[PDB]
């Protein structure tokens, strides 16, 4: 990685899985020479490792670094969950939030001031259950038969709107066209004008399907 | 409120609105099978000459 940033001054870099994407971490002052030309050293050093590099800045790294600590937390906290006053004091000492942290050391959080019977070791289990709950949410969006490609690729409807429409037994765009404004009015996410426009669009796609 | 207003508008114009349903289309076809309504006519507003005000 560093050798591919030469001739310049590399200091650090990030990693990943298949597409690690070497995130070059240098300083603006040294970035001038490191980057050299917008379309020259950014491509020459891209094939250096064979994959691709993402030249960044020392400050940029930290900026993105924090944009990761808050998110295993910055995601509406859809994992374990209990009281919030204890959750703040737990996430203060907690490294990398709780996102799948049960596979890590399950003995250093017991050092935290307040660890009687295995409950925090249980709080992490709740996070695991939250992951299963997230899989159940996938079942709510796939685990229980989500809409077809005709209904999903319909213009004017998103994935959540397609799921809300398909939750009433419909599966295809023709099934959505068979439903009425009053039948789609049972879902509060769709309005009468929006359900009318979606039904008209599905009926137009069904009727004018012979024309491209 | 009157079926004359339904005869004043085209069936294509009614099919371009999702207020009518799939079973409502079959009911409209059953009503138009008698050819008394939805025959693609055009009125002045309401009244024909036989429908005169007296």
């Amino acid at each position: 990685v560093i050798n591919a940033m030469a001739p310049a001054d590399v200091a650090s870099i990030v990693v990943d899985e298949d597409k690690h994407t070497m995130d070059i971490a240098v300083e603006a002052g040294n970035l001038a020479q490191a980057i050299g030309r917008n379309g020259q050293n950014v491509r020459l050093a891209s094939q250096l490792s064979g994959w691709e590099l993402n030249v960044m800045t020392v400050d940029d790294l930290q900026a993105k670094h924090q944009a990761e600590a808050h998110a295993a937390i910055d995601t509406f906290t859809k994992y374990l969950d209990i009281d919030e006053d204890f959750a703040t004091v737990l996430v203060e000492e907690g490294f990398s939030t709780l996102e799948e942290l049960a596979y890590v050391p399950m003995k250093e959080l017991l050092e935290i001031e307040g660890l009687d019977e295995p409950t925090v070791e249980a709080l992490r289990e709740r996070a695991k259950n939250a992951l299963a709950t997230i899989a159940q949410a996938q079942e709510e969006s796939l685990g229980d038969n989500k809409p077809a490609d005709d209904l999903l690729n319909l213009e004017g409807v998103d994935r959540d709107l397609a799921f809300k429409l398909a939750a009433r037994g419909v599966c295809t765009l023709e099934d959505l066209a068979e439903q009425g404004i009053d039948d789609l009015a049972d879902i509060e996410g769709l309005t009468d004008e929006k359900a009318g426009a979606l039904i008209m669009a599905a009926r137009n796609i069904c009727w004018f399907g012979d024309e491209a | 409120h009157y079926i004359g207003d339904l005869v004043q508008r085209t069936e294509v114009e009614l099919l371009k609105t999702p207020n009518l349903g799939k079973k409502s289309l079959t009911e409209i076809k059953d009503v138009l099978a008698s050819r008394g309504l939805s025959l693609g006519m055009r009125l002045e507003n309401w009244p024909p000459a036989s429908i005169a005000d007296e």
